[PDB]
């Protein structure tokens, strides 16, 4: 891809005590249009394992194709491939790395910015950030594009630290996110009022929740303003 | 004579003696069986125990295609491999191209292509396997089975191997005695009984029973393993 077109906007994310949750809207926008709505840009791989992914829509599609093929390709000859056997985030953000860096390398890149989420086998929880230039890291709370500058502000009040993520229990965690999700709706001219989130925990199971909808907003102090400057 | 020393050599009489020779191959293989019942497939077969020190229900031999083809065969083990390897390349390039898991009379096309191509050259060796494969699609259960010549023909219930003469008398007495057809459990049940019944031409070395299926009221469409108590239960039944 040279020039993207139709586009995805932030994912947001972060790890609690017991497991991570990550977010995202569903909308894809074709050039300030607000063209299509219902875009799911949260694919979940496995049960341990959510991918969170903005950027160009095709380019996404083609990666969501790539998940898929990876999981069918580790099913093969594999007695154990719901057990000990079974793919890691580990091995997702590795193959997605190695993916992105070489298309990169050849001048080709898949314009996107990926969050991979979720909980290894011993327990311990995984999120780790690689964009189109191979780029990679991780941190106790991650977000892409315009959410990275206004998500992890607060999202760093809560997770200040290592030290604070066993301190901080899903619900805050979540409340956390959701008030996130909200103050993008506000700033965020390519935004939507629609999103997904995800729970990725080491004793419950993996909870997907779609169709979740910004809630109870602030406009009624909009009544007061009156014209620039000296009007009224 | 002199026409029996290379492939893809025409005798005489219009034979191929080096495909023959792959069915004499394929005819020293254990047994290999595969039912249709109403709304799905069972692959049954039988891995001899040479040596006490083989790790028990490990040298898995049934093999899985894209997440809805079930694949045995009898003969030459790698050739079966190899083969199933070339399926799975041909399964991923159709849902690749055309978005939707291939049918399987296409895989089976696409196989018997595969295998008929290995008849055409003298530079190559025919395969010495012969394969009982299947699933479900959209059109419902698919039943094959797949000779070394490359012909493959679609089947009720279909037998290969050493024991393949019982195994395939048992199986017509089954077609001729259920017209109506067979649920998936009952086919599993049958298809154990028929293996340690065919068995019973090898009684030298002990075997291992593996059965595996695919149906749409029992697995939603996709291939797995029976491992639990219905493998017991199959068992039990069989030696009863």
């Amino acid at each position: 891809t040279q020039q993207p077109i139709v586009t995805g906007t932030s994912v947001i994310s972060m790890k609690y005590d017991n497991g991570v949750i990550i977010a995202a809207d569903n909308l894809g926008s074709y050039g300030s249009l607000l063209r299509f709505n219902g875009v799911e840009r949260l694919i979940p791989v496995g049960d341990n394992t959510v991918v969170g992914i903005s950027g160009d829509i095709s380019d996404m599609q083609h990666i969501e194709r790539l998940l898929k093929d990876l999981v069918t390709e580790n099913a093969y000859d594999n007695p154990l491939a719901d057990a000990e056997e079974a793919l890691e985030p580990s091995y997702i953000f590795e193959y997605l790395a190695t993916v992105m860096y070489q298309r990169r390398s050849k001048m080709n890149p898949l314009w996107n910015a990926i969050i991979v989420a979720g909980v290894q086998s011993n327990g311990d929880q995984f999120l780790r950030y690689v964009n189109l230039l191979g780029v990679t890291y991780s941190s106790p709370t991650l977000a892409t594009g315009f959410g990275a500058h206004m998500a992890n502000p607060l999202l760093r009040k809560v997770v200040d630290r290592e030290s604070d993520i066993p301190k901080t229990t899903v619900q805050v965690a979540e409340e956390a996110i959701v008030n996130a999700m909200r103050v993008l709706y506000y700033r965020d001219a390519r935004s939507s009022r629609n999103f997904s989130l995800a729970i990725i925990d080491k004793n419950t199971g993996l909870t997907f929740k779609k169709n979740l909808q910004v809630e109870n907003m602030k406009w009624d102090f909009a009544k007061d303003i009156k014209g620039y400057g000296t009007q009224k | 004579t002199g026409y029996d020393l290379s492939n893809s050599v025409f005798s005489p009489d219009g034979r191929n003696f080096q495909v023959e020779y792959a069915v004499k191959a394929v005819e020293n293989g254990t047994t290999s069986i595969g039912i249709k019942c109403n709304d799905g497939v069972v692959f049954a077969v039988e891995k001899l125990i040479t040596s006490k020190l083989l790790v028990p229900q490990k040298n898995v031999k049934i093999q899985v295609v894209d997440r809805h083809i079930g694949c045995v065969y009898s003969g030459l083990i790698p050739d079966g491999r190899h083969l199933v390897n070339r399926g799975r390349e041909e399964a991923a390039s159709f849902k690749k191209l055309y978005k939707t898991p291939i049918p399987i009379p296409a895989f089976a096309d696409r196989l018997g292509q595969y295998v008929q191509a290995h008849t055409l050259y003298n530079s190559v060796r025919p395969f010495g396997v012969s394969t009982i494969f299947g699933g479900v699609d959209k059109n419902g259960a698919h039943l094959y089975m797949l000779e070394p010549s490359g012909s493959y023909w679609g089947y009720k219930g279909a037998a290969t191997g050493k024991g393949r003469q019982s195994a395939k008398a048992e199986l017509e007495k089954l077609v001729d005695h259920h017209p109506e057809g067979l649920s998936a459990r009952e086919a599993v049940k049958q298809a154990a009984k028929i293996i340690y019944l065919a068995h019973e031409d090898n009684k030298e070395k002990d075997f291992e029973l593996e059965i595996s299926w695919c149906s749409l009221s029992e697995t939603n469409g996709l291939h797995k393993f029976v491992k639990g108590d219905l493998l017991q239960e199959a068992i039990d039944f069989a030696q009863k």
